[PDB]
């Protein structure tokens, strides 16, 4: 029934977090086909001003196939509409709605000894805040916007004067959005730790909590830091557009640098609250199916402190070419350097943890040593990033978008996946079929790198980001890099397959631990699924 | 002139180098890339081996260690040795890249949306740069016969459309040109590949790159910060001349 929507369980928050986040996943990821319908070839084809002389259903569909150069007025708008769309979606409305929000609420409590979460009806408000925050969002695509269309073209940092010159109220609705989403995370932040602090099972130590649930707490501490600053940032932007201020307007006194400082304050953090949890569900994942214990537990959770620590002294790495001086360039690159220490480390740990073990190749295990590799590559590519001198050359192009796909986009993914392929026969009481997760990884994976890695090339030839078209010479890669979008595309649809067939016909789970005796965490001492009221 | 910078079909390197800046750019990355690609290769190997090696069918008792000393220093000392060895060469690369010189050519850029604006303060020229093909110059922002016709008008081909522009910024071979970059409504960003140079152009800011360009030459950049509906079409072109063809450029603007 409706009642679902009520509960105030952290197992049902978890899963409706879970959900969620999986159909805006979907939004999302079709904003992606279309973009990669339209960088396929160069000239314009598929985003035509033409579109919009029609209705928006008949504009929708016709914008869905290609016409001719010669009949179709390239709408630069739409693009960056789209691109504002996919980044806003994914970045505050899918990932961490997923990862803190799904698993966390479901498995932290469990893995900790606790009942529930310390504030529960606080809990199912943090969902209701995601949703309502996700509703403004998609509504600012149908709102009066920039030159005289729907939409914010403007870049999911919305930078000004961009920003603050977008004709209509679009944008102002995305900023809500984008407050309804951080609150949403504040609270689940006050709830995590509170919960972690307070609610542990006797016996349960700090230095005995299990990998997941310290990657849980330590992102719910960036979350309280940083968020309420984006708060800021963007009420300033809101204040400037409306009320009068010029905050960052030049004939008002204002700098637009500065709202730059205060969005990358939260940004950087941004991009570690991502990826911590997916850090935690990697240490499980790869602690079972080796058969080992964990690698070095202590310099796990170190490192994973440190991170999250560092993570607020490295902004400006995003404001290389926005005019900071020498001084500030310098220590910038030399703090960013530092951080990727105990960030690459990460790496050999988990390699540890498989080495001398009894490696069972299951799909979460797949997903899991995916990971290993497409963290990596996108990791390298950071180095030389941090490198000022050369990010001269590459920031603002392609190269940098390839970056953040391999070490952020896929690693969250990746992460996602392996926990729903492990914990699903937990969560359900049903299990999906062996093949088939095998065979959504390497399509999966086959595809992503298909879609990214040739955008290393387009970086290196100068092509820039945020483009509706492109010169002639980018067009080989541009291609290659759509192919693997549709066959990403494809696996994802394949991967929602498996889900309704595993919900609605997968075999019955009959074990607590359909794993193995090193899947060693308090979930699986319960049954599958755990009952209502647990511990 | 000679089209040097520019992308090329299926391209999977820099642009070519026409700066000692970008010379340093490519040889920086071609360092590091080598460093990446061992990384890279190393825990692709690792991976790879622990799978085989290790596997439960060859395997049958996992081991049950989460120790070694020895290693984890190792292999902490070894990834801050990489680095130092990388900062070692790149802070000199970024001092050279950042601190601006004594001008022989200055020259001040402002962003507009959507076209570029020119002014050579000691000749008292200055000038706008659209896209051939923008509405400007009578197109709307794709390709037509029309647009091919102007584009060969001007000395260029079909190949260079979305680079190519009405007007070039024209500068003298192996001279220090100073560039002093700001924005008029939002931000833009200036760049030239080929020159290693980048820089915003932010209203109410006046911010300095420099180049010396050591081969005459055409060459191509693009707008780098997302400015609105035709980012993608303001583009910028500088033709780099002799020291007299630069001097006729500049007799060829004097009014008398
Ligand atoms: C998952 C989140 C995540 C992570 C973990 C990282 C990791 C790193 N990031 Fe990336 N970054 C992003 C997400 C992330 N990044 C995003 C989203 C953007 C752009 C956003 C936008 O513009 O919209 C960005 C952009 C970005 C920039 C600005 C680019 C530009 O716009 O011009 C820079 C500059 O220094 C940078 C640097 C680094 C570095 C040095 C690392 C390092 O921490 C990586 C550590 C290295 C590895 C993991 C390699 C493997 C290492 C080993 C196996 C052993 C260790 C060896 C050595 C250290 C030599 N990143
Ligand atoms: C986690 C964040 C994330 C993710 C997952 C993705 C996914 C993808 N991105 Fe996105 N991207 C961003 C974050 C992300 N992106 C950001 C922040 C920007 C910048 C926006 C801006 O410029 O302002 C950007 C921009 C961006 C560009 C550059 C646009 C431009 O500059 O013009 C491109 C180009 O092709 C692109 C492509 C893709 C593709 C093909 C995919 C995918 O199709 C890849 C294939 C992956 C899948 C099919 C799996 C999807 C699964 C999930 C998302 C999990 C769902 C949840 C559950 C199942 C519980 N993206
Ligand atoms: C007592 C009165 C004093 C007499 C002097 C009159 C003052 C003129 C107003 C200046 O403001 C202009 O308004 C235009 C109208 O919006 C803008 O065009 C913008 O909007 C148009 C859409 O209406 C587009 O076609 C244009 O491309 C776009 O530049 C234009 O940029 C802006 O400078
Ligand atoms: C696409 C998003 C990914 C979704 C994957 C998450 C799967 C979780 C579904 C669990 O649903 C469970 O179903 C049980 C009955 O079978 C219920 O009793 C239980 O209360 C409920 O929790
Ligand atoms: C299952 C994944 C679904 C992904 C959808 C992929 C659709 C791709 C359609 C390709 O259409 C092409 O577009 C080109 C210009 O772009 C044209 O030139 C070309 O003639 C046309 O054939
Ligand atoms: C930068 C590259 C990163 C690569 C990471 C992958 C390589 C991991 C190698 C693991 O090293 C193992 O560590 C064990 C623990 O230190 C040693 O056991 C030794 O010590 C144990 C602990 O008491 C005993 O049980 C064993 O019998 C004894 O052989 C064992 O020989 C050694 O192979
Ligand atoms: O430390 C800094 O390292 C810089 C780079 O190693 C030095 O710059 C020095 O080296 C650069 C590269 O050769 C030159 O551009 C500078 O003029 C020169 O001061 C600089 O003095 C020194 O404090
Ligand atoms: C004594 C008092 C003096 C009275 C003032 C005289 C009025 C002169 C009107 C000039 O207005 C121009 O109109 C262009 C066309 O409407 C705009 O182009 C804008 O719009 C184009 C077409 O949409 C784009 O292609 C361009 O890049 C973009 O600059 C341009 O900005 C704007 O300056
Ligand atoms: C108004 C055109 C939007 C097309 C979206 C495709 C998904
Ligand atoms: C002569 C026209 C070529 C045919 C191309 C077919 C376009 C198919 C696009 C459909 C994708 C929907 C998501
Ligand atoms: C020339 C290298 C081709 C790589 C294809 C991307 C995987
Ligand atoms: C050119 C047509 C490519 C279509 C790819 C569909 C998968
Ligand atoms: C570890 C991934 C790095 C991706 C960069 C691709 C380098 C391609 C260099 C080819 C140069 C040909 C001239
Ligand atoms: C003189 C080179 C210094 C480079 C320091 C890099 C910091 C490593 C961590
Ligand atoms: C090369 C011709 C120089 C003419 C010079 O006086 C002008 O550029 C300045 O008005
Ligand atoms: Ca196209
Ligand atoms: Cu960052
Ligand atoms: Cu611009
Ligand atoms: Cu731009
Ligand atoms: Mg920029």
């Amino acid at each position: 029934f409706t009642r679902w929507f009520m509960s105030t369980n952290h197992k049902d928050i978890g899963v409706l977090y879970l959900f969620t986040g999986g159909l805006v996943g979907l939004i999302s990821v079709a904003f992606t086909v279309y973009m990669r319908m339209e960088l396929m070839a160069p000239g314009v084809q598929f985003m035509c001003a033409e579109h919009l002389e029609s209705g928006l259903v008949k504009g929708f569909f016709q914008s869905l196939w290609p016409s001719a150069v010669e009949n179709c007025t390239p709408n630069g708008h739409l693009w960056n509409v789209m691109i504002t769309g996919h980044g806003i979606l994914m970045m505050f409305f899918v990932v961490i709605p997923a990862l803190f929000g799904g698993f966390g609420n479901y498995f932290m409590p469990l893995h900790i000894g606790a009942p529930d979460m310390a504030f529960p009806r606080m809990n199912n408000l943090s969902y209701w805040l995601y949703v309502a925050g996700t509703s403004l969002a998609v509504a600012s695509l149908f709102a009066p916007g920039g030159n005289g269309q729907l939409g914010s073209g403007i870049g999911w940092v919305l930078y000004p004067p961009l920003s603050t010159s977008e004709s209509g109220y679009s944008t102002d609705l995305a900023i809500f959005a984008v407050h309804l989403s951080g609150a949403s995370s504040i609270l689940g932040a006050i709830n995590m730790i509170t919960t972690f602090l307070n609610m542990r099972a006797p016996g349960m130590t700090m230095h005995k909590v299990p990998l997941f649930a310290w990657s849980i707490f330590v992102t719910a501490w960036l979350i309280l830091l940083a968020l309420p600053v984006l708060a800021g940032a963007i009420t300033m932007l809101l204040t400037d557009r409306n009320f009068g201020t010029t905050f960052f307007q030049p004939s008002g006194g204002g700098d637009p640098v500065l709202y730059q400082h205060i969005l990358w304050f939260f940004g950087h953090p941004e991009v570690y609250i991502i990826v911590l949890p997916a850090f935690g569900i990697v240490s499980h994942v790869i602690a079972t199916f080796a058969k080992k214990p964990i690698f070095g537990y202590l310099p796990m959770v170190y490192a994973m402190v440190a991170i999250g620590v560092l993570g607020f002294v490295v902004w400006a790495h995003h404001m290389y070419t926005a005019g900071l001086s020498l001084t500030q360039q310098s220590y910038f690159m030399m703090a960013t350097m530092v951080i990727a220490v105990p960030t690459g480390i990460m790496i050999f740990s988990w390699i540890a943890t498989m080495w001398g073990g009894s490696i069972e190749l299951k799909t979460p295990m797949l997903w899991a040593l995916g990971f290993l590799f497409l963290f990596t590559v996108g990791g390298v590519t950071g180095i030389v990033l941090s490198q000022a001198s050369v990010d001269r050359y590459y920031h603002d192009t392609y190269y940098v978008v390839a970056h953040f796909h391999y070490v952020m986009s896929l690693g969250a993914v990746f992460g996602i996946f392996a926990g729903i392929y492990f914990w699903i026969g937990k969560m359900s009481g049903r299990q999906y079929p062996e093949w088939a997760g095998k065979l959504h990884f390497w399509m999966m994976f086959v595809g992503a790198n298909l879609t990214f890695f040739p955008q290393h090339f387009l970086g290196r030839q100068g092509m820039p980001r945020r483009y509706i078209d492109y010169p002639e010479a980018f067009a080989t890669w541009n291609f290659v890099s759509s192919l693997g979008a549709f066959l990403s595309f494809a696996s994802f649809l394949f991967f929602l397959g498996v889900i309704f067939y595993t919900l609605t016909r997968g075999a019955r789970v009959t074990a607590n631990n359909y794993w193995n005796e090193h899947a060693d965490t308090l979930e699986w001492t319960l049954t599958s699924p755990p009952p209502e009221h647990t511990f | 002139l000679e089209i040097i910078g520019r992308p090329q079909p299926g391209g999977t390197g820099f642009q070519p180098s026409a700066s000692p800046v970008a010379t340093q750019i490519h040889w920086l990355d071609g360092f590091i890339l080598v460093i990446i690609a061992a990384i890279t290769i190393f825990v692709t190997l690792l991976i790879l081996y622990a799978v085989w090696r290790f596997h439960e069918k060859r395997n049958k008792v996992p081991a049950r260690f989460t120790h070694n000393s020895p290693l984890e220093i190792a292999w902490t000392i070894v990834p801050i040795v990489i680095l130092v060895a990388i900062g070692a060469f790149s802070l000199p690369v970024l001092f050279n890249q950042q601190e601006i010189p004594e001008a022989d050519v200055t020259v001040k850029v402002t962003g507009y949306q959507w076209y570029w604006g020119y002014e050579y303060p000691d000749e008292e020229i200055s000038f706008e740069s659209y896209m051939i093909g923008s509405p400007a110059t009578g197109g709307d922002n794709r390709m037509s016969p029309e647009v091919e016709q102007q584009l060969i008008e001007a000395g260029y081909s079909r190949d260079e459309f979305l680079l190519a522009t009405d007007t070039a910024m024209v500068v003298p071979v192996n001279k220090t040109v100073v560039v002093q970059v700001t924005g008029a409504d939002v931000i833009h960003s200036w760049t030239v590949p080929a020159f290693g140079v980048k820089q915003d152009a932010v209203p109410g800011r006046l911010a300095q790159l420099w180049f010396r360009a050591e081969r005459e030459g055409i060459f191509f950049g693009q707008c780098s910060e997302l400015c609105g509906i035709s980012h993608a079409y303001m583009p910028i072109t500088v033709k780099v001349v002799s020291e007299e063809a630069y001097a006729a450029w500049l007799e060829q603007h004097h009014h008398h």
